[PDB]
């Protein structure tokens, strides 16, 4: 057939690019850039350099302290054996305090290490937030990447710090494992009567499906007009060429309305952020306001009603 | 009692209403941003009169892009540059009918061969230099061995005939990668072909261009200066190759089954 | 030739390739005879 | 209505079936043979869903449900009131989805572009056909597919999941979820970056491609590129769909225990 | 001596980066040691010295994992 | 018997170094796989406790037995 | 114990009942029994939480193993 | 006896440095793997309590026994 | 016995700096790994309560015993 | 060629003087805090 | 091609074979000791 | 052809010091194992 533009057939090298000049008073960039042939088959081949200033070092100290703690407790749970660590790795975890301790600080091997790791991971993510903000603002760009990051951090803090405090127990938070955190997911659905009848859960699922749909559509459309220079979106925005025109006619003819080369990126932004906004809203109300989502859905006229034919006798009533 | 009810109104309900209203309102703003290009639209009336309409919701107020290196201001939604001179005949006498090109379809600029009217300036780097340039002007580039160097190969043209030979590679300095191949055609002109319309076979040492035919490489649009390319010229070249996807053979626009 | 080898180079490579493959298969057969003597599986 | 620049692109040709008979527009839409087909099948399917709601107990939007046949029908034909309506609607649905994809192909041919979007749509279609055709055929009955109803296909999803005691430990399910999550993350970052470069700090010029590369190399140390992020996008979404189809074709036809017990192959390797 | 020329260290190690590392590390280590000592028998906030100030539970067991969420606040588990 | 004469020309269309590497890698993967498949069957030779069980031998040493006796008191 | 179950618990074993063979199946020690699980070996100052292992009796999940 | 004469020419088509690195890395990985495979069988030599069990030796020291006695009261 | 004469030429094809870094990193990783493997066996030397158990020693101090008596 | 920070030898001497003074003062304060803690709640 | 002539290849081959033989010798010795201590077949 | 830029004299020098260092390291390892065998014999 015709070239599909999925891999780079011919590669070219020039000396590495150090980066746009920073404002005066900045630290130098660390690292000497290297090139990857395999990364260059699909994208850009340069790796590095990297910018390490004040906020991105405090972050990376916090995060690595947290990682050391989590790893060592997982390793103590098998008796220090690395062979068993590799053998049973998906079943290990660091577990939260027993719920009877409330919001106090428990002893170290009965939930205090969980508390330490949570605190250090929190600080890591807030320092990283400041780094992302300043990096985009020192180059003179809008700070749109910090708004979305803030939303994600808020969801991490909701399930984990805010909801456990509003409930009165640290033992309501997830543990640090793979299968352990999957077990937490299932159990919190079972305890509060079926998350499928949580309406914010349904809306966030709507927006996660929509993210996949929209990004398949956009990735397809821009690869399909890259023969007319469509992959260069900044120029198509500030001087509309034939690639943008064809891209917008396609969708107009197909489904009756369209966006522009700049507006589709606002649709992307919002579809990714409403998913997490509804995530926060659905978790923050569970347990603190609603105790059984299925009974809520029945009270508000939402759940179907299968035919019965039988009678089952509740043995606690007999 | 298993399903006893204490009170009908709760917080989850109100919050859900608030969300329905917060969506339903970003739709409004995004739909308004969608109409900074291509509007007001042209509605054709009962007996052919055309008016400008604007849709629902209405168009936003204009905003300004300030382009770098004194590249001017762009207001959007704003004026438009004038279309060129396409000729078309309608096929059926109603507003929703299709059109046919009047002359030679390859040299008409209608259908998949239409193009836009951009600036007559090159695209720039962050330093002020032209962005897309031949590899003899950019003296620091090199093709990575492990990859077939296309310089020298031939340009078979979709009906098996030869179009010409590759003589240069055009690179992109802002993001290092190949954008165009330059070739000498059958009548000894220098023409470009986009790299995203070329299948390169290293062992056969061929480049297959499925879009147009071999004799069609003589009429590809040419450049003013061969040390740079402008936005307008990019559009013209690419559009000429795109017209062949429907006009090269008389059987290409003719219902597969 | 699409690999750049002439016919003489191909003959040379083929000679040594066949010798090496024969030696490898000999060692495999020996390993299986020992295993059958120790722990017969059929 | 036509856009400012639209008229020079509305030419004839590019079709698959039909020819010059259905080559027109109605308003902004393009019709074609497959446009007629799609609207025909969508209208018929919708009207049959509504009738199946009329013969049920309620017209509440959340509680409508049309269910498939019983497992005793096998791969046969069910009565209209006990499963046959579901079969007719599920024929209409396939007809409409495939029509949609082929109409897309006609449009792209007319505008001179590549067939990436109908190709990516094909994988959604494939996941649907896995749930209604392939899995039921391998298990031997149409009554293994889901009913048509909001809130009522969710009961199906729940009970099917618990038929394996813990469906989170399904391997292809884990892989698909990984792709879904990474796709939302990537879409947020891409949206943010383009908006940020054409909407800079107050009183500044529009930035360039060098700025786009620099920002991510400063934060993270690697930047993938403006054309490869579109590729990465097509890739993550398609893979999500693909591994969903695999995870459902595995459950029932090729595995009948609990899903945690599959993973037992790993700690039983004789190498630890 | 042997340490006569140590001050030349700052001619190839950046003093700005050194300072930024040391301040961060010291503050984080402060927080860490305080939380570690608080999660042990040396804890000084809820140890009941010189007095227990809260209305604590009269009979608080040793908490296990299979537990419900507590009804009132309590800080005396031992 | 002369039907395999031109066989040496195989290396004029197949690259020798690529082929060598492919063969070596495939052989190593197959070696690991067959050893693991046979170790997971009745033919396993590490855990069969032949010619003797060594963990069991360590549990019944007189010193270990006498120490386990003084603890069960 | 067998007489008690056969007479007083018919809400569960309704008119089929149990004999020895229902559990011993011709052996003096039954095949599937349980005791209070201590858990894996961990450091001496670490109390058991009772989960996050393989868990052979709870269908190989990371759920509480006893 | 004369089949393997030209064998030294192998290094005119295969890169010596790449081959050396590959061999070294593979050997280290295999060393770790075989040690881990034998440690997970009946042949394990760290936990077999031969020539003596040391945890058991620590549990029954007279000082530890006398301290555990004075806690039962 | 003269088979290993040209061995010193190894460093004309293998980079000395890369080799040094690889060796150092591998040695540190192997040190950590072997210490952890031996500590998780019957040879464990931190928790074996030899030459004495210290938690048990703290539980039976006369001051702690007299305080635990007056509570109970 | 070689990695440098742009400081001359005089600037390095100056920085070193003040760095060592500051570190000594900090360690002094640490020792004082630990003497107080040992007087209040001995841990060994 | 690797850029080695035939003399360089001969040299490399000599030392490679010597080294491999010595390594295999050490392996055999390790296995004889292990068989004496803990026979596995 | 892959080369490191070292001449034959530089390679000889590097090799001398490399072998000395490796021998010293292995000596220290042997000493550690003799002490461990005296304290806690494992075979
Ligand atoms: C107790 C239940 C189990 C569970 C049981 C199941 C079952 C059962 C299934 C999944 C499936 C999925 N699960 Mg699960 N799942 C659970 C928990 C999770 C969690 C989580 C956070 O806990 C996540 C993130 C997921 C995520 C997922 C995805 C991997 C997958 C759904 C995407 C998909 O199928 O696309 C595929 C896309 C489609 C099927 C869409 C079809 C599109 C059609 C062609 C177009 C329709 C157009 C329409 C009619 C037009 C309307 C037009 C209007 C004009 C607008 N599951 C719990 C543990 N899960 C599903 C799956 O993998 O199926 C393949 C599935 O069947
Ligand atoms: C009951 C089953 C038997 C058993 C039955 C068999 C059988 C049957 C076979 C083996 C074979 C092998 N067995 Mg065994 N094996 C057993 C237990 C073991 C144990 C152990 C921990 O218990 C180990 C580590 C091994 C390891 C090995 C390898 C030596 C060999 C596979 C090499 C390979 O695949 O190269 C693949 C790699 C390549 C081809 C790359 C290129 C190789 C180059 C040319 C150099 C490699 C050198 C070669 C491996 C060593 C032989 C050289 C001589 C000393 C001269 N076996 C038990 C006791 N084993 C195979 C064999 O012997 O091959 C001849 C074989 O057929
Ligand atoms: C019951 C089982 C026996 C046992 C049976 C065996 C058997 C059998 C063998 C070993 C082998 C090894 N054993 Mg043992 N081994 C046991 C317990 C141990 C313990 C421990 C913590 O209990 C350790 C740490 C070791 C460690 C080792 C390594 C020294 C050696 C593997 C090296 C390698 O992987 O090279 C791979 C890496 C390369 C080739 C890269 C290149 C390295 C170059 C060439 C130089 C490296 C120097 C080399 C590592 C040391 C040689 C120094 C002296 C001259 C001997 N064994 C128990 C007691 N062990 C193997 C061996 O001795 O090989 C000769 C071997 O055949
Ligand atoms: C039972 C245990 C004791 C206890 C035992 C100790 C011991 C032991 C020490 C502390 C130290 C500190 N304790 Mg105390 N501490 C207790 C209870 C508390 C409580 C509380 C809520 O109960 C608080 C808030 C504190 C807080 C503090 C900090 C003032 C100080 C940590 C400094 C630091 O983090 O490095 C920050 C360091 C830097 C940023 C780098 C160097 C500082 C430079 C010169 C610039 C920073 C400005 C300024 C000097 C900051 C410190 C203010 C004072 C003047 C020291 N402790 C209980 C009662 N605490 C440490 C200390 O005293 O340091 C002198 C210390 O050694
Ligand atoms: C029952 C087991 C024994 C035990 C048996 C052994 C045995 C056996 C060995 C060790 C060895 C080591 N043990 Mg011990 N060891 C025990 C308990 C400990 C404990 C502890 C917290 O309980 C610690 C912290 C250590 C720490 C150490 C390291 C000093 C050394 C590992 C070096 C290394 O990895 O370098 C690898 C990193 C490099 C080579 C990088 C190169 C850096 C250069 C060369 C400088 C490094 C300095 C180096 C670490 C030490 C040299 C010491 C000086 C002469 C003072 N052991 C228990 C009691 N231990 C090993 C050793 O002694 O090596 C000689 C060793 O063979
Ligand atoms: C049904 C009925 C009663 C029919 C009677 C009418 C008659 C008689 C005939 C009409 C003729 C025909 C054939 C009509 C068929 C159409 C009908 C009826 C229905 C289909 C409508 C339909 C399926 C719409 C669904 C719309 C939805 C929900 C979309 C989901 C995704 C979404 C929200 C997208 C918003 C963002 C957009 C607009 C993305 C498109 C878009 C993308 C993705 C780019 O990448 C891009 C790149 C550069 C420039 C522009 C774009 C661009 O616009
Ligand atoms: C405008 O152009 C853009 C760039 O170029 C300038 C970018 O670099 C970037 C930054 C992007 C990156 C640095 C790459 C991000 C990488 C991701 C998300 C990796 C995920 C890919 C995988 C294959 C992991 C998935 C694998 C399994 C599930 C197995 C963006 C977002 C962008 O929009
Ligand atoms: C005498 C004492 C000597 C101390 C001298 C150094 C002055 C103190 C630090 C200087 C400073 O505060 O600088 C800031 C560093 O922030 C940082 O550490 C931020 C990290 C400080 C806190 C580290 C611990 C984190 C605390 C908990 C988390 C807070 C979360 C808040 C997030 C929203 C900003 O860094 P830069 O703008 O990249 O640097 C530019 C120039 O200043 C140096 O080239
Ligand atoms: C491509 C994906 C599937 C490929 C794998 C096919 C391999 C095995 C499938 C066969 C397994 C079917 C289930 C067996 C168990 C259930 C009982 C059953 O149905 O198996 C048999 C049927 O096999 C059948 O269809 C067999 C029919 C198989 C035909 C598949 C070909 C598909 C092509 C259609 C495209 C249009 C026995 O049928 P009966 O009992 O007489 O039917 C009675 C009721 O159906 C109606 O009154
Ligand atoms: C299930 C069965 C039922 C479902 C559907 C059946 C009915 C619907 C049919 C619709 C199918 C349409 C597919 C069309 C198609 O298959 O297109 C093909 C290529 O598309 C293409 O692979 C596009 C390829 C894109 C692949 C994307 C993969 C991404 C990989 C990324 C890898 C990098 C990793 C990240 C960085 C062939 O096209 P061309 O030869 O270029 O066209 C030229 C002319 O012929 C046009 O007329
Ligand atoms: C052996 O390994 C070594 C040591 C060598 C290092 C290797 C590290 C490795 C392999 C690590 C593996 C890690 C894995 C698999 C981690 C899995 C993590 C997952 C999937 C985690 C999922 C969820 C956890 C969540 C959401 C936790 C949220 C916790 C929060 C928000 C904590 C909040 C606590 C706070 C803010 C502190 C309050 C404390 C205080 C003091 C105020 O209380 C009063
Ligand atoms: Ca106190
Ligand atoms: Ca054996
Ligand atoms: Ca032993
Ligand atoms: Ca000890
Ligand atoms: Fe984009
Ligand atoms: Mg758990």
């Amino acid at each position: 057939p015709e070239y599909q533009n999925i891999f780079n057939k011919v590669q070219v090298r020039e000396p590495a690019y150090p980066g746009v000049e920073l404002p005066k008073g900045s630290l130098p960039r660390v690292g000497k850039p290297i090139f990857s042939y395999w990364l260059g088959k699909i994208g850009d081949a340069q790796i590095g350099p990297l910018y390490l200033g004040g906020w991105g070092i405090a972050s990376l100290i916090s995060g690595f302290i947290a990682l050391e703690v989590i790893g060592l407790n997982m390793l103590a749970s098998v008796g220090w054996d690395p062979r068993l660590f590799l053998k049973e790795f998906f079943w290990l975890g660091l577990e939260p305090p027993p719920p009877a301790y409330g919001l106090s600080i428990p002893p170290l091997a009965e939930g205090g290490w969980w508390l330490i790791a949570g605190l250090f991971l929190t600080m890591s993510l807030l320092l990283w937030w400041v780094r992302v903000y300043k990096r985009a603002k020192d180059l003179g760009m809008g700070t749109h990447l910090s708004w979305a990051f803030a939303v994600a951090i808020l969801f991490f803090l909701t399930l984990g710090f805010i909801r456990p405090v509003l409930m009165g127990s640290w033992g309501e938070a997830p543990p640090f494992g793979i299968f352990p955190h999957l077990d937490w997911t299932a159990a919190i659905s079972i305890r509060y009567g079926n998350f499928y009848y949580n309406p914010f859960h349904g809306l966030s699922i709507a927006f996660m499906y929509g993210s996949a749909v929209l990004f398949a559509m956009h990735g397809g459309t821009i690869l399909a007009v890259s023969r007319y220079g469509g992959d260069r979106e900044i120029d198509q925005i500030t001087d509309r060429g034939t690639a943008a025109e064809r891209a917008m006619l396609f969708w107009r003819w197909c489904m009756g309305f369209n966006a522009s080369m700049e507006s589709i990126h606002r649709w992307a932004w919002w579809f990714a952020v409403f998913c997490i906004i509804n995530s926060i809203l659905g978790i923050i109300l569970t347990g603190t306001v609603v105790d059984n989502w299925y009974l809520w859905a029945v009270k508000h006229g939402v759940a179907p009603s299968y035919p019965s034919e039988l009678t089952i006798d509740n043995p606690y009533l007999t | 009692e298993f399903g006893y009810i204490t009170q009908y109104f709760d917080l989850a309900q109100v919050t859900l209403w608030a969300f329905w209203l917060s969506l339903l309102s970003v739709i409004f703003f995004n739909r308004r941003e969608d109409k900074r290009e291509g509007y007001p639209q042209e509605a054709v009336q009962i007996f052919g009169k055309t008016i400008l309409t604007e849709g629902f919701p209405f168009m936003p107020a204009p905003k300004t892009f300030k382009l770098p290196h004194n590249g001017g201001d762009v207001v959007k939604p704003g004026p438009e540059r004038p279309q060129y001179d396409f000729k078309l005949e309608q096929v059926d006498r109603f507003a929703g009918a299709a059109y046919r090109p009047v002359g030679n379809p390859m040299l008409a600029g209608v259908g998949p061969g239409a193009y836009a009217v951009r600036a007559n300036k090159p695209d720039l780097t962050n330093a002020g230099d032209p962005r897309i340039v031949p590899m003899r002007v950019a003296k620091h580039f090199a093709v990575v061995d492990k990859d077939p160097d296309p310089r020298g190969m031939t340009v078979i043209g979709a009906d098996g005939q030869v179009g010409g030979k590759v003589t240069e590679i055009w690179v992109d300095r802002a993001e290092p990668q190949v954008r165009y191949l330059e070739l000498e055609a059958g009548n000894k002109k220098k023409v470009l072909v986009p790299i995203a319309l070329c299948v390169i076979k290293g062992q056969k040492r061929e480049v297959k261009v499925r879009s147009i035919n071999g004799i069609h490489f003589n009429d590809v649009p040419t450049l003013s200066n061969y040390d740079q390319i402008t936005l307008a010229e990019e559009d013209k070249v690419s559009a000429y190759y795109g017209a062949g996807t429907l006009y090269a053979t008389p059987n290409r626009a003719e219902s597969v089954l | 030739s699409t690999t750049g080898l002439t016919e003489a180079e191909s003959k040379e490579f083929h000679g040594i390739f066949m010798a090496s493959m024969t030696l490898w298969f000999g060692l495999v057969v020996l390993a299986h005879i020992l295993s059958w003597l120790y722990r017969p599986w059929l | 209505a036509l856009l400012n620049f639209e008229k020079k692109y509305r030419v004839r040709g590019g079709t698959l079936v039909g020819g010059d008979l259905f080559d027109f527009w109605v308003g902004p839409f393009y019709v074609g043979f497959f446009g007629v087909s799609a609207v025909f099948f969508a209208t018929l399917g919708t009207m049959l869903i509504l009738f199946g709601a009329a013969i049920g107990p309620t017209l509440n939007i959340w509680q409508i449900s049309i269910a498939p046949p019983d497992l005793s029908v096998g791969l046969g034909f069910a009565p209209i009131r006990e499963g046959g309506l579901w079969q007719v609607i599920t024929i209409c649905a396939v007809g409409a989805f495939v029509s949609w994809a082929l109409r897309q192909v006609e449009i792209a041919r007319k505008l001179g572009m590549g067939l990436h979007v109908p190709f990516a749509f094909s994988f959604a279609i494939l996941a649907y056909l896995t749930l209604v055709f392939f899995r039921p055929v391998l298990l031997g009955a149409w009554g293994h597919a889901f009913p048509y109803g909001l809130f009522s296909h969710l009961d199906w999803v729940s009970n099917v999941g618990y038929q394996t005691l813990h469906f989170h430990y399904n391997p292809a399910h884990m892989l698909a979820i990984s792709f879904f999550f990474i796709n939302t993350l990537a879409l947020a970052m891409h949206g943010s970056l383009i908006l940020s470069v054409v909407n800079p700090q107050k009183g500044e010029e529009v930035k360039t491609a060098e700025h786009e590369n620099t920002v991510f190399r400063d934060i993270v140390g690697y930047s993938i590129g403006a054309l490869a992020i579109h590729r990465l996008g097509l890739f993550l979404a398609i893979n999500a769909a693909f591994w969903s189809a695999v995870c459902m074709i595995l459950t029932g036809p090729f595995w009948t225990r609990g899903w945690p017990e599959w993973w037992m192959w790993w700690p039983n390797l004789p190498i630890w | 001596d042997n340490f006569t020329g140590t001050y030349k260290m700052w001619m190839f190690i950046d003093p700005r980066r050194a300072l930024l590392f040391i301040a961060s590390f010291q503050i984080l280590l402060g927080i860490l040691i305080h939380m570690i000592v608080l999660g042990s028998d040396l804890n000084w906030h809820s140890d009941g010295i010189p007095k227990f100030y809260f209305p604590n539970a009269a009979e608080a067991s040793a908490p296990i994992d299979m537990s419900p969420i507590p009804s009132a606040r309590n800080f005396k588990f031992d | 018997a002369k039907s395999f004469d031109g066989m040496h020309k195989l290396w004029m269309i197949m690259n020798p170094v690529s082929t060598l590497w492919a063969i070596f890698i495939f052989q190593i993967f197959l070696g690991l796989l067959i050893h693991m498949v046979v170790l997971s069957s009745d033919l396993n030779w590490h855990d069969d406790q032949i010619p003797v069980g060594y963990q069991l031998q360590g549990e019944t040493l007189p010193v270990n037995l006498e120490m386990k006796a003084a603890l069960k008191d | 114990m067998t007489r008690d179950t056969n007479s007083n618990w018919t809400g569960h074993v309704a008119d089929t009942g149990v004999t020895c063979y229902t559990c011993h199946r011709g052996k003096p020690v039954p095949e599937h029994v349980w005791t209070t699980d201590p858990g894996p070996d961990i450091p001496s100052v670490f109390p058991s939480n009772g989960q996050n292992t393989i868990g052979y009796n709870v269908a190989y999940t990371a759920l509480p193993f006893d």
